[PDB]
């Protein structure tokens, strides 16, 4: 009830850093972003013991609810980090993008990257041949402040790119196609 | 006065050089390009351009018939091919002259005259240069090997009458090992390729490669310019040259300059070219070869002679005499040039890389620096062309000023998107043997006998790098705390008195404590006090810092939340992992998991039909190299290699249909 009531009022970020089973698995489904830790975290409703008892299929813990599955195939986890220390270091930097409440404007932070500089690197990225693909990420990185881009779900639905960045100090969200 | 329109038959910085000179002269310049070079710099700088052909040079820059069509289509009057492609192609010059188009470069007589080694040696004998005699006969006896050497000279080489690769070769100086070397080769060589006939000739020790440039005149005149020292090289290609050598005094320069002219005036070389000499440790100069074409080492002599070689070549081709006399040619200072390639210097000294350029900034704000480049940001470098990025030229009044300015230009020279060779250039120019001048044509092979490793830091340099890396780390952490004022939720700046960091370099973990006092960070690195002062503009690719009065320029190439930071320091990229004291103490509890590098196994990322395979087993593969091309849903998808190696097997061929995950090619 609190997780639903808070939606659209304050952002809710969940990082899973271990096993998760039973009813606990639904709070990350109510929060705004879910992150995991590679090969350390799991997210499943029932364990492999129940699965084998119900249906005649064999599965292990990493296959049933591992971080790799949820970031690559089910589309549940937004990003997995290598270990506990790196996960919290990246979480602090992610935190700096978001407002404290929906009543606040997007955060604006000191920026040294001139807002009026040209980017000649863009003029020749897109090929003239219609059947030649190119990497959209080169455009995203060259536009955003100081070439810093926070990519969400890098390994799921690779044909569309979403993430956070800053332009002239202000947090923006970026969505684009990936012709590659 | 001069030509109205000149066509250039080349690409890149050499085409740019001609375009700039023509514009200075008021001459319209026509460029040619391939389909992939259509956006290159020289195409945009030229006044008119014609597309000749596709990406491979054999069909675009060596296609003389398509070029002839472009020459007449634009009503060009003269052609300047630069170097490389068709500069020595006689059939091109013949069919070009047949159409009364002025060719800028050698005529076909000079190209054929030096076509082979026999005519070149005969010219050196006639022009009277050197070409030291050997033994015009076969040595058969045990005493002939020494008796003949006694008549001609001292350092004597014994080699097979025909063959190579150590086919009984030995180096001898005195008579005892000359006799021994011959009889060993004459009795064992018969067991290799069935031939035991030995010849003797004369050799030199620690050679230096020295060039002298000559400007020919159609009226019979010819002048010689200051020499070039070209000893720093890899894979028989030069990388660093110096103009005002060091191995010559005023008399030697005149003596050798006159001989280089004697060669040019005896074949009537009414063009610009180069004569190559080898000098031994005793300052004895021997003829090596005569070159007919503007060299790639012509932008370093100009900085001390004050000439413009392209401007002069165009007037001579029009029919004007040389504008100078020999008494006016002098050394006005010193100039050194470094060639920058898109190559990995670690992989057997210069393995080509493939890629696109994302950041590029030439050091043109520094004094005495001239950058001659054919690229612009958003340029691609590919396997079809020699991976040249630029030639960096630095000059000064003395030898130390030109070298110091070169060191500065290299650290302020931003190349990102490809692998480059700046680390190698930055270390060689500061090598104690290079500064003193004890350089031979095999210099790099003795300095780096196990390959290039990178710049090695000393005690004071490690402390400066740790102080810079730690202060920059904190500078980012402080910038992160400066928010606009939120009237609803006031932000309170953490009152951090000291930053206690654990800084991991190669295999050591150092203790660094930093504090901020405005623009200066007071940093203690394992008990050593350093003060790092800067403006700390975190967006610029070039960060200028002052560490205890020492001026440094560094580049931050990457930064991660996990503490990883890549800093280029003195040309070499160092990987430093900066954790806070707390993170470092807890990080010891993390499992040291080991993963697998699966970059040699190339699988299909997408179902569809394979339409091209660029390889067969044994083919060399660079990182980023296209291997296979799969086309599904009206879209050509290139599959590239993630590893430098060779192909072991091609598992799917063109015409085969593959699914997701199927194995296409296997690399070593």
């Amino acid at each position: 009830l609190r997780n639903v009531t808070a939606s659209g009022v304050i952002p809710q970020i969940s990082l899973i850093m271990g096993p998760c089973a039973g009813g606990a698995v639904y709070s990350p489904a109510l929060t705004d972003f879910t992150f995991m830790v590679k090969d350390t975290s799991y997210l499943f409703i029932t364990g492999p013991d129940v699965v084998k008892s119900v249906t005649n299929e064999d599965v292990t813990q990493e296959e049933l609810g591992g971080a790799k599955t949820h970031t690559t195939m089910s589309g549940v986890a937004h990003r997995a980090f290598e270990n506990d220390v790196d996960a919290l270091c990246n979480l602090r930097d992610f935190f700096n993008y978001l407002p404290l409440s929906s009543q606040d404007p997007a955060p604006v932070r000191e920026c040294h990257d001139p807002s009026d500089r040209l980017v000649p690197e863009l003029d020749t990225i897109v090929p003239l041949e219609s059947t030649k693909a190119y990497n959209m990420v080169d455009i995203i990185h060259s536009v955003v402040d100081e070439r810093e881009f926070f990519e969400i779900m890098p390994n799921y639905a690779k044909n569309i790119i979403v993430g956070f960045a800053r332009m002239n100090g202000r947090t923006v969200g970026i969505v684009g196609n990936q012709p590659k | 006065k001069t030509f109205d329109k000149i066509l250039v038959a080349n690409r890149g910085e050499i085409a740019c050089r001609v375009i700039r000179t023509c514009k200075k002269m008021g001459i319209k310049t026509v460029a040619i390009h391939s389909d992939v070079d259509a956006s290159s710099v020289h195409v945009k700088m030229a006044d008119e351009a014609v597309c000749v052909g596709p990406a491979p040079t054999s069909k675009s820059y060596l296609n003389m018939d398509a070029i002839m069509e472009a020459i007449k289509k634009t009503r060009a009057q003269a052609v300047h091919p630069g170097y490389g492609f068709l500069s020595e192609n006689k059939e091109f010059a013949r069919c070009l002259a047949a159409e009364d188009v002025v060719f800028i470069g050698p005529d076909t007589h000079a190209i054929q005259a030096m076509g082979d080694k026999i005519e070149s040696k005969l010219l050196a004998k006639k022009a009277e240069v050197n070409t030291i005699p050997g033994f015009d006969g076969v040595v058969k006896d045990a005493e002939e090997a020494v008796r003949i050497a006694r008549e001609i000279g001292y350092p004597v080489m014994i080699k097979a009458s025909a063959g190579g690769g150590g086919k009984g070769m030995r180096i001898a100086w005195d008579d005892e090992e000359t006799r021994d070397g011959f009889r060993l080769s004459s009795q064992e060589a018969a067991s290799s390729f069935g031939d035991d006939r030995l010849l003797i000739e004369k050799f030199i020790d620690n050679p230096r490669h020295i060039e002298i440039q000559v400007l020919g005149d159609k009226h019979g005149n010819a002048l010689w310019l200051n020499e070039r020292e070209c000893s720093i090289q890899r894979r028989n290609q030069k990388v660093v040259e110096e103009a005002p050598s060091i191995f010559l005094d005023a008399e030697t320069r005149r003596a050798m300059g006159e001989q280089a002219v004697a060669l040019a005036r005896a074949v009537k070389y009414s063009s610009a070219g180069t004569v190559e000499f080898l000098v031994d440790s005793k300052k004895n100069f021997y003829f090596l070869e005569m070159n007919t074409r503007l060299q790639v080492e012509h932008p370093v002599t100009e900085c001390i002679t004050g000439l413009d070689l392209v401007q002069e070549m165009i007037r001579v081709a029009k029919g004007y005499p040389l504008r100078h006399k020999q008494a006016d040619i002098r050394i006005n200072g010193w100039a050194v040039e470094c060639r920058v390639y898109a190559e990995d210097p670690y992989k057997s000294f210069g393995l080509p890389s493939i890629g696109r350029l994302s950041q590029y900034q030439e050091p043109l704000h520094l004094p005495g620096v001239r950058v001659d480049s054919g690229i612009q940001p958003g340029s691609d470098i590919s396997i079809y062309y020699d991976p040249m990025i630029s030639k960096l030229i630095t000059y000064g009044s003395d030898r130390t000023e030109a070298l110091k300015r070169m060191a500065d230009a290299l650290d302020n020279y931003v190349i990102r998107g490809v692998t480059h060779n700046i680390a190698l250039l930055r270390e060689v120019i500061i090598n104690s043997r290079f500064v003193k001048g004890d350089i031979s044509t095999k210099f790099l092979s003795d300095v780096y006998p196990d390959g290039f490793k990178g710049h090695m830091l000393t005690k004071s340099e490690k402390n400066q790098l740790l102080a810079i890396a730690s202060s920059l780390f904190v500078a980012f952490q402080l910038r992160a705390q400066h928010f606009q004022e939120n009237s609803r939720m006031p932000v309170i700046k953490p009152d951090i008195a000291n930053w206690e960091l654990s800084v991991k370099l190669h295999d050591k973990v150092h203790t660094v404590v930093a504090s901020n006092n405005g623009s200066v960070f007071s940093v203690e690195v394992d008990g050593s006090k350093l003060n790092v002062t800067s403006t700390w503009n975190l967006a610029s690719p070039l960060l200028s810092v002052s560490v205890d009065g020492t001026q440094r320029t560094v580049q931050c190439l990457s930064r991660e939340a996990g503490g990883n930071m890549s800093i280029q320091f003195l040309g070499t990229v160092y990987k430093v992992n900066i954790l806070t004291r707390l993170a470092a103490e807890l990080n010891k509890f993390m499992l040291e998991k080991v993963t697998e590098d699966t970059s040699s196994v190339l699988r299909s990322p997408m179902p569809g039909v394979v339409v091209a395979v660029s390889v067969k087993p044994g083919d060399a593969v660079a990182e980023g190299q296209e291997i296979c091309v799969i086309e599904a849903m009206k879209m050509q998808n290139s599959m590239t290699a993630g590893k430098t190696g060779t192909v072991k097997s091609v598992h799917c061929q063109a015409g085969d249909t593959v699914g997701e995950g199927d194995l296409l090619v296997e690399l070593e």
